[PDB]
């Protein structure tokens, strides 16, 4: 394993390779420049990026000595044996040759010496600080360390002389993911029509070993697909199956649709099965939401050509049972961005600060595998007004909404975070969240009219057998203040009456397929016990809020310049 | 803040120790309505943790002599919930009010937000500054971003039209600038950020202080 | 114990058996395709599903070397001994042969490295993370893990190379329960008249490990029946009765009626004794409730042929002393689904978010062992509309209402969750929860008329001796404004 295997992190690879190779191949340049080269480097980043692979390539490339020190491998049961093991390892690395020391998983070695309560860990940290910087510290040897969290390292160990250069091996770009895909698909015969560029542009949050997991899952699905024409063959698989196997693009598409990034494995949502034509009506809202999501994740070049950051948030509000959660499911099921779903009061806890810690962890996992899209359903449970309750739990919901306001706009880079709010009452929302920059798209989802109720009834009756003479125009024209939940209730009552008639015909046939589709009598009997969901006062309240938002749009006209 | 005992004050302690070590520095305490919460003593609380946080911040902010010259900056949305014990003269006395922008400030905001943008030469922002009176910089940025989104949509439509007419030539971009029609279409759904009662509350607080 | 013992999870069984068996029988496919197979199994799910049985069958049939590691078995009192024990275990598994390592209950040696406070746990986590994937990590060995909760695991341990393919051995289906019944009743002399199809169809929310408890309870009931009539002969049992013992069908019916799923053992309803014939009158309401309950249970084929989801919710409102709680009890006695009942303020607590956690846990337990029906009693108590108080009590009733609206219709699978609500105050109910999808059927149970009054007078006097000249028509006609409680 050489240096042609950890591609996608070329800048950090060159930054490490310089301070390893240039004071080791030709040190006359550093002897002529006057001073000493740096002799310390600390790798930090997310797990599964390539730090251990880079250290293995460093150990395999150079012909110098290499000593491997693991994290808890230096500890021993004897009182005073871990310091002796560290001293013997350093003396073996210094005495033989100018060598490279690798300290893997340093978080079990440095507990920061201010939070631990033991003695052996502080003795080990003090021995490391003595051997790394002091009298007879280092004689032409370098130390490399790798970790998953950089904040659990001692500030005296994060100093110059011991660990001065901190390389940041983060998530790769699209070209980095394409380079990792080209590296991991160079020892296998794939196809004549495989597209690694579209595969790299299709994934969005994969980092490091997740591309190898994708390739291994695609190859395993190909092996399990090309074993049904032949038998099990417990003795020997003949030479006809070994040649011309082929890994086509459908295996890669199945492995991409059947996997997830390694950081978002905890917040995986259940795969609901909807489409864009399943959400009947709301054509302009659907098109605007779809383009607002798909524009900065497909064409960033125009966005940096115009020199402006794209829009991030969108909030749906209106009558209940209209299609807000259905629009969120349609976004979750087929849009290329990763989906983190979260309920309203789900992230709360009885301890002091655990709710804000869960909010920070959710937002950090959202911005880690960017681009992600977040669905904050029912914002009126955790994000309320501030100072409205006299008796509370010591001001905890205020800290929750302050953490939400800070994480949505603060000292952040704001790479790609798309928050979605779906609240059926926009009065209890804080006025600092509806400010643009956090949630600027306040989309009002109104009640469907006669042209939208027909499309809703056509979308809800998509996968059912229907009468060829049955029309939905009379159902769309009779109901005028109804909703999609009411039309679904009408369809479910008609299906229940059809199932009752079918089981009655089955019982009569067993006493002495009768109902192939839903007839008109089932709809005529189902439309007798059907009522509207929303009343007239709540519709007036929603129109009053919409007219207040339009009165906030005052002094607007054709706007001649 | 932490759920353990002592860590919720030790975090403020070693953050202020890192501030006192690297002198000079600036400690920007953002959203002080969660750290410097009003007490409201009525014999019922969660145990007295926010009181310990406020007391630790007070005894770590009172030991600031002429040496080590640190500076604490705060910025809140609701100024009514800030502790008068931390708003005391001698601990934190300065109070700069940042009002809503006027006509010239709105024109300066519209000129500073459009710095690195390929703007039209025959385009003025004085009509946008005059037609909007109670707007703010956030919704002005929203207006500019919607105009850029409309220009990007027009560029995508022109690019797919060019691809269709090539499969069945313009310049390097068919829309090299943001036209006036993009701004006129982006200002169609241009709401305002702040309401009227919040301005009354902020004016009442500015008249009280 | 073999591979024909864990039937019921075919996809998870194949997904484990593929990477267990294929790189050991013939590796020519992997040598031709060039790539290396995955070497990590994480079996998560509900407790009592078959992960330990799968590991035992893998240990019993696969001829490679095996090494089982318990959760808190490597932990020792010496400083630096648990990591040495893990290193010695891995070097022993790597030294002999290409082997399989089964680390059971990994929730005790992996506390996520952030919520823990010790040092030995972090060093054990670092030892596992270094020894599982690092420099010269694993020479042709595969690790299998089993856990009851997958969320309290380190995301660095949930990575590719260490634990990559996470199989989901979950709650089985009708054919899976039939396979478990046919597996567990193949060694006993059962009967000549016992069918397993009705037993697999009437069993609804069993986790797969309660089927063996059902058969053991039926066998113990048959043995206890045979021990009381014929004398026990405590010196030595007579061998004539041992040749003809059997297991009859009423023993299985009594064992089904005297058991419960292992997940719903904490919210068990007390044994009330009512009957559909004990609720007089309300024939249309009774047949509509029976339709709404037993159409998606008995006929799933018509619902999956029409391609539509069934209606689940129903609300009962009307005057008190009418039979709403009696209809809920008549549901709780003899429907073909499990029952989970609550009171009004019963799921509320004094801490912050504990009522939300109770709501989420009881709805996850209702939707896990599906089909269940939930009797949300006093929807006026558990659900206000929104923000009705001038001074709030901390902002908790609105959060309870929001969690109810999210759990009844949100981003879930919605397998089978029937919500029965009985209230006597419909003015203080949320219109967002009166909306279809959560509670569509607004059944109004009115005061009885003359015929319903006669039927409830005949039903309340069902088991009593009476005079033969007694005429209830004058009692039914003279009151004309009364109710069932009166
Ligand atoms: N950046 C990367 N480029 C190429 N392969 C990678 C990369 N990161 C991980 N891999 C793959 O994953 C394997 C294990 O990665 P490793 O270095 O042990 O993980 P980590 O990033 O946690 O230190 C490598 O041998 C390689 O096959
Ligand atoms: N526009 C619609 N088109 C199709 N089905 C709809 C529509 N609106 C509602 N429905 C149906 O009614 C249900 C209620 O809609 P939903 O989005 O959950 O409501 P809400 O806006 O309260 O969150 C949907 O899940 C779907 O089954
Ligand atoms: N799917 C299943 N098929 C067969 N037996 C099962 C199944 N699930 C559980 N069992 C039985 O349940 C009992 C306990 O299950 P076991 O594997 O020990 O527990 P667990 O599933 O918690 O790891 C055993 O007798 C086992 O055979
Ligand atoms: N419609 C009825 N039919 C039969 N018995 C009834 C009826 N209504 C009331 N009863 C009797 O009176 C009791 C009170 O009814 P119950 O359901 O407990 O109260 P509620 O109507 O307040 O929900 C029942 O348990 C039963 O004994
Ligand atoms: F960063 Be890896 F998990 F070693
Ligand atoms: F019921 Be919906 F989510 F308003
Ligand atoms: F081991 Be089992 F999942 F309880
Ligand atoms: F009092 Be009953 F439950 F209506
Ligand atoms: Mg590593
Ligand atoms: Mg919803
Ligand atoms: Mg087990
Ligand atoms: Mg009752």
């Amino acid at each position: 394993v050489g240096y042609d295997d950890i591609g996608g992190c070329r800048k950090q690879m060159a930054q490490i390779r310089e301070m390893v190779e240039l004071p080791l191949r030709h040190p006359q340049l550093f002897k002529a420049i006057g001073i000493k080269p740096p002799r310390g480097v600390l790798m930090y980043g997310p797990p599964g990026t390539g730090k251990t692979l880079m250290a293995r390539a460093v150990a395999n490339e150079t012909g110098a000595f290499f000593f491997l020190i693991n994290g808890p491998e230096v500890m021993s049961k004897m009182a005073g044996e871990s310091e002796s093991n560290l001293r013997k390892a350093f003396e073996e690395a210094e005495k033989n040759a100018p060598a490279i020391i690798f300290i893997d998983e340093i978080d079990s070695i440095a507990p920061k010496r201010d939070k631990t309560n033991g003695e052996v860990e502080r003795r080990v940290v003090s021995q490391l600080l003595t051997l790394m910087d002091g009298m007879k510290a280092r004689s032409n040897v370098v130390v490399i360390a790798a970790t998953n969290r950089p904040n659990s390292i001692d500030p005296a160990l994060r100093r110059f002389g011991r660990f001065d250069r901190e390389v940041d091996i983060g998530i790769p770009d699209a070209t980095g993911r394409l380079e990792v895909l080209r590296i991991h698909t160079k020892n296998m015969k794939l196809a004549d029509d495989v597209d690694l560029e579209a595969l790299a542009a299709e994934t969005h949050g994969y980092v490091g070993a997740d591309i190898a997991s994708l390739c291994s899952e695609a190859a395993m699905q190909q092996i399990r697909e090309k074993m049904d024409l032949i038998d099990l063959d417990e003795d020997e698989i003949d030479a006809e199956v070994l040649d011309s196997l082929g890994v086509t693009m459908d295996n890669f598409r199945f492995a991409l649709g059947n996997s997830n990034p390694s950081a978002l494995r905890e917040t995986v949502v259940e795969s609901v099965n909807v489409t864009w034509d399943d959400v009947g009506g709301l054509d302009e809202i659907k098109e605007e939401l779809k383009e607002t999501v798909e524009y900065p994740v497909l064409h960033p070049d125009q966005y940096t050509k115009f020199g402006l950051s794209p829009s991030k948030g969108v909030l749906f509000y209106g009558p209940p049972g209209t299609g807000k959660t259905l629009l969120a499911k349609a976004v979750a099921t087929e849009v290329s961005a990763n989906f983190i779903s979260v309920k309203g009061p789900e992230l709360l806890s009885m301890w002091y600060g655990e709710s804000e810690s869960n909010i920070r962890d959710i937002f950090d996992k959202a911005r880690a595998a960017a681009p992600t899209v977040v669905f904050l359903d029912e914002l009126d449970s955790i994000a309320k007004a501030r100072g409205g309750s006299l008796g509370d739990a010591g001001g905890a919901s205020d800290r929750v909404v302050n953490q939400l306001l800070t994480e949505m706009d603060g000292m952040n880079a704001k790479k790609n975070v798309f928050v979605i709010g779906a609240t059926n009452r926009p009065d209890q929302i804080d006025p600092a969240i509806l400010r643009p920059g956090r949630l600027d798209q306040l989309i009002y989802v109104p009640l469907p009219d006669e042209n939208a109720r027909l499309s809703i009834l056509n979308a809800q009756l998509r996968k059912t057998p229907l009468e060829p003479g049955l029309e939905l125009t009379a159902i769309a024209k009779a109901t005028q203040g109804f909703s999609g939940a009411d039309l679904l209730y009408i369809v479910q009552r008609a299906a229940k009456y059809a199932i009752k008639d079918s089981i009655e015909a089955h019982r009569q046939h067993e006493a002495e397929d009768p109902v192939p589709y839903i007839t008109k009598e089932h709809f005529a009997e189902a439309m007798k016990t059907a009522k509207r969901s929303v009343s007239d006062a709540e519709l007036r309240r929603y129109e009053a809020y919409s007219q207040q938002m339009k009165a906030s749009r005052g002094q607007f006209s054709n706007f001649n310049f | 803040l932490s759920m353990w005992y002592g860590e919720s004050e030790s975090n403020i302690r070693d953050i202020f120790d890192k501030a006192r070590a690297a002198a000079p520095t600036v400690v920007f305490l953002d959203e002080l309505d969660s750290i410097a919460k009003a007490r409201g003593g009525s014999l019922g609380d969660a145990g007295g943790a926010s009181d310990r946080v406020v007391n630790q911040l007070l005894t770590e902010m009172d030991g600031m002599n002429a040496k080590k010259n640190v500076f604490v900056i705060g910025a809140t949305n609701r100024p009514d919930q800030i502790d008068p014990a931390i708003l005391r003269p001698g601990r934190l006395d300065q109070l700069i009010y940042v009002p809503l922008p006027d006509e010239n400030a709105r024109l300066s905001i519209l000129n500073a937000q459009l710095r690195k943008t390929p703007l039209e030469p025959g385009l003025e922002l004085t009509a946008i500054a005059k037609a909007t009176q109670g707007f703010s910089g956030a919704d002005l940025l929203y207006i500019v971003q919607r105009a850029a989104k409309y220009a990007i949509k027009d560029s995508i439509e022109a690019h797919r039209q060019h691809e269709a007419e090539k499969e069945v030539e313009p310049e390097v971009d068919p829309v090299p600038y943001i036209t006036k029609e993009h701004f006129a279409e982006a200002m169609k759904t241009a709401k305002r950020s702040v309401s009227d009662a919040e301005l009354r509350r902020y004016e009442a607080y500015s008249q009280q202080m």
